[PDB]
RNA sequence: CUUUAAAUCCUUUAACGAGGAUCCAUUGGAGGGCAAGUCUGGUGCCAGCAGCCGCGGUAAUUCCAGCUCCAAUAGCGUAUAUUAAAGUUGCUGCAGUUAAAAAGCUCGUAGUUGGAUCU
């Protein structure tokens, strides 16, 4: 069993947050990885993108730690990427999985041409950046697949993007920056104001206020 | 010096939109500027605007609704044909679901969709999305 | 006599900077996601 | 000056990445499920689908009321329906982009011979087609990559001169009965 | 910045054509000094007469003796140092016999730890080194 | 957000900043949702209903959040004219 | 630079004959063998996610 | 004597034609790039491999081999030219503070580009 240490975690625990989309709606940070577990079940698959050893020079020699880059996400609209450095590889991987869970972001899927069936591609051209690495995602016709490098391909498949064109620029050989720029581009999908989102936002009551009686009662 | 006042107008609108302001002062005003603003307004991107008349060259105060991602000019004004129009909207527009390319044609200034409907190419002025 | 066995994890931690860095990296990657 | 024709054409494309696990596994699964000889058959069907998708995209970029778009889209949709890879109900250029390589591998004479019960396994189907045991309508078809049209699906029989649908025993049965 | 004018096509074309000469590969291919100084004369292979057998010491990080042959090309009479690839393959080659020599794979650049050697031997006395090495063919005598 | 059949395919509809009408991202932890309590006309007491304003993190960072909330309240009849 | 040792190691490697084995199936049969080995057989794995030629 | 101007060639018929169906598939690889053994012998910075990083100095995942795996397959290596990769020639679409780079500065011709405004 898991005992929440946060108000949001406590609300999620006692079955009164219906979906992760509510937390995403009110921009509330996720501080416990158990919330993501509860909401997304075992549909969350994770893949260790990289294990890289980083060495710090010392008087006696070099102190080597290991940084794990782990991508996670159900292939239906949620993706996250975590990076954790530790003394041993197993702890680094476990922490990177935790941080990838804590960073799950909603992915907006759209259409290329005719809006037939489920959305398959990115809604529009979106660009992410990370330290000289620029990654641009472009809508592609149905059945195209992901036209990208292997690392963005993994990140985009985990996000649920069925097909997408991709352009990259910079030192993409730094897998960390490539992955983080792809993650930035993917997370930029729901921040783009398209004409279908011009409808004035009708506010709903926040969880910290919707169940304030529950929060004060226990 | 100052050339292609439409570039200055569109850059001013873009900068004021990025800063989150509600109004932008465009100067000088021009017929092409007013037509471009009308095309942008008919699609809901820009909202109302008023032309201040000074006796030399007017200014425009443009109210800003925060629906505009980017308004830009294409310089030089390449003479685009209808058969070559699609390539242009591949280079400038975010998706095929929204965004417009503004052309000036023998039938007036209008977006790419209206140019295709009227069956007339022209010269590309700019784009907005 | 017998010999002790090595997990891919400790193998990578020991041979991350050696002639066998490529092999231990590949075997660790195969451990972590090899399905 | 010769009266010959030099019009030839390659029917496949090799992948850009020689060795990647995902593609190798996918193509091996396709080979195993459809009993293909090598990866070149997978690449040939992939190339056919790629050309069809390219044509569909080129037509989709045209105006809806374009005579060329209407004519060529109708022709392509009728062709895809004719061989059985596209359902008659969904005859639209957009539904072409939803096709898969499996749909075109399903229409091979090998797959159809296996699916009609004429063979016990897909490899048995290939060997039967090669050994001249199968005919479509009245023509003895030998090529396992033969793509069956929808109107020829019900006319795949066991030939009239083969021991399996004829009645003349083969070389082995004749020799072994000669001992009695 | 670059000139963006409807009547700047001449300036853009001329500037690109002038700036292409600063591309190393383009100038190498088009100037014609490389093709003049190329011993093969633009060919992929060349036949030559083995002048002698030489041993080239490997570059500093690693130590060995690469068995090469100094040959004289039939076409232009130039002198060439061609690596003899496999082991024991210098024993197949003799003095003054004819060898087919190809490039080393780096388009004129020296390959690996052999310094100043950009050619390798493909055939000796009209029988390939591979067949002799694998025992598929004996040296004609 | 709608396909050809008219079904809503978006995972969710994000909030838009009450000032800039710009989408507030799922990870904008500097963004706020102010609730301002409405007040009875004759007694000046809490009615139980409030009006909400969503402000993005960029406007908060720029220091224009105060003027934004004041303008929203003024246009909303909560802060008196002048 | 001494040319005396040319083909030394290949010259003194103890010659070992190739063992006689059954012929390998070719064409569609070899691909079928690969497919059955790699996708129809899943039991023989020992849970270590190793390779097909691991001998440790 | 089906074809063809006269024999071909596969098409057709018939006889003989498979259990190591010996009627025996090869070419390159197995550290990474990059798919696939730090298995076993030999060698001991030698011989050699290695496009690149690198491997060999008496305990070689890399050479010489034996097994075993894997890539394409009646094909597969190698050299060279060239195209994409190269947004490393950049019109789309690069760069110029410190990584290569803005002329010492100004004038000035050709060139390029040129403010509103007329139903």
């Amino acid at each position: 069993e898991w005992m929440p240490v946060t108000k949001l975690g406590r609300l999620v625990k006692d079955m009164k947050i219906k979906s992760l989309e509510e937390i995403y709606l009110f921009s509330l940070p996720i501080k416990e990885s158990e919330i993501i577990d509860f909401f997304l079940g075992a549909s969350l698959k994770d893949e260790v993108l990289k294990i890289m050893p980083v060495q710090k020079q010392t008087r006696a020699g070099q102190r080597t730690r290991f940084k794990a880059f782990v991508a996670i996400g159900d292939y239906n609209g949620h993706v996250g990427l975590g990076v954790k450095c530790s003394k041993e590889v197993a702890t680094a991987i476990r922490g990177a999985i935790i941080l990838a869970k804590l960073s799950i972001v909603p992915v907006r899927r759209g259409y290329w041409g005719n809006k037939i069936g489920k959305p398959h591609t990115v809604p529009c051209k979106v660009t992410g950046r990370c330290g000289s690495v620029l990654v641009r995602l472009i809508p592609a016709p149905r059945g195209t697949g992901i036209v990208s490098a292997p690392v963005p391909k993994k990140l985009l498949m985990m996000a649920g993007i069925d097909d997408c064109y991709t352009s990259a620029r910079g030192c993409t050989a730094t897998l960390g920056n490539f992955a983080k720029a792809t993650f930035d581009a993917i997370s930029k999908t729901y921040s783009y104001l398209t004409p279908d989102l011009w409808k004035e936002t009708v506010f709903t009551k926040s969880p910290y206020q919707e169940f304030t009686d529950h929060l004060v009662k226990t | 010096v100052r050339m292609n006042v439409l570039a200055d107008a569109l850059k001013s609108i873009n900068n004021a939109e990025k800063r989150g302001k509600r109004q932008v002062l465009i100067r000088p005003c021009s017929k092409v500027i007013v037509r471009f603003l009308t095309v942008m307004m008919k699609h809901g991107y820009i909202g109302e605007f008023e032309i201040i008349d000074d006796h030399r060259a007017g200014k425009i105060v443009v109210n800003l609704t925060g629906r505009l991602n980017k308004c830009g000019v294409i310089s030089p004004r390449f003479d685009v044909q209808l058969k070559d129009l699609e390539k242009w909207q591949n280079n400038l527009l975010p998706s095929r679901q929204f965004g417009f390319i503004v052309l000036t044609t023998s039938a007036g200034i209008m977006d790419h969709e209206e140019a295709r409907r009227k069956h007339t190419g022209g010269k590309i002025l700019g784009f907005f999305f | 006599g017998t010999d002790l066995v090595t997990d891919p994890f400790e193998d990578f931690e020991f041979n991350c900077n050696t002639k066998y860095s490529g092999g231990v990296t590949r075997n660790l990657m195969r451990e972590l996601n090899g399905g | 000056p010769v009266a010959r024709s030099w019009v030839c054409r390659k029917t496949y494309v090799t992948p850009r990445r020689p060795f990647e696990k995902s593609r190798l596994d996918q193509e091996l699964k396709l080979i195993g499920e459809y009993g293909l000889r090598n990866k070149r058959e997978v690449w040939r069907v992939k190339f056919t689908l790629a050309k069809i998708r390219k044509a569909a995209r080129e037509l989709l970029t045209l105006d809806e009321k374009d005579p060329r778009r209407l004519f060529e889209g109708n022709a392509l949709l009728r062709r895809l329906v004719r061989i059985g890879v596209l359902d008659e109900g969904k005859m639209k250029l957009d539904y072409i982009l939803g096709l898969k390589i499996e749909d075109f591998l399903e229409r091979r004479l090998q797959t159809q011979v296996f699916k009609l019960g004429l063979a016990k396994s897909i490899h048995h189907a290939r060997v039967l087609i090669r050994q001249r045991h199968i005919r479509v309508r009245k023509q003895v078809v030998n090529i396992p990559s033969f793509i069956v049209r929808l109107d020829s699906q019900k006319h795949i029989d066991f030939s009239l001169r083969s021991p399996y649908g004829g009645g003349r025993p083969g070389r082995v049965k004749r020799k072994n009965a000669k001992k009695g | 910045g670059k000139c963006r004018g409807l009547r700047t096509a001449r300036k853009l074309r001329s500037h690109r054509r002038d700036q292409k000469w600063h591309d190393k590969q383009y100038k190498k291919a088009h100037l014609g000094t490389a093709l003049k100084a190329n011993p093969f004369g633009g060919a992929s292979h060349a036949k030559g007469i083995v002048l002698e057998k030489v041993g080239v010491e490997a570059k500093q990080p690693n130590s060995a003796i690469r068995k090469c042959v100094r040959v004289q090309l039939i076409k232009n009479g130039k002198k060439i140092t061609a690596f003899v690839p496999n082991d024991g393959c210098l024993n197949f080659i003799e003095e003054n016999d004819e060898v087919l020599v190809a490039g080393f794979g780096r388009k004129g650049h020296a390959v690996g730890d052999i310094p100043g050697v950009r050619f390798k031997v493909v055939k000796v006395a009209n029988v390939s080194l591979l067949a002799l090495y694998k025992g598929k063919k004996e040296r004609p005598r | 957000m709608q396909n050809d059949a008219g079904e809503f395919v978006d995972l969710y509809v994000p909030r838009k900043c009450s000032a800039s009408n710009r989408i507030i991202g799922a990870k904008d932890h500097a963004s706020i949702q102010m609730n301002v309590a409405e007040v009875d006309k004759v007694t000046g007491r809490f009615n139980g209903q409030f009006k909400t304003y969503a402000i993005c993190g960029a406007i908060r960072r720029m220091g224009e959040s105060d003027d934004s909330i004041l303008r929203l309240a003024k246009a909303d009849g909560i802060v008196s004219k002048n | 630079g001494s040319l005396a040792r040319a083909g030394k190691v290949r010259g003194q490697t103890p010659k070992v004959a190739k063992q006689e084995k059954k012929k390998k199936k070719t064409g569609r049969a070899k691909r079928r063998m690969q497919y059955n080995r790699r996708f129809v057989n899943v039991v023989p794995t020992f849970g270590k996610k190793k390779g097909p030629n691991a001998n440790s």
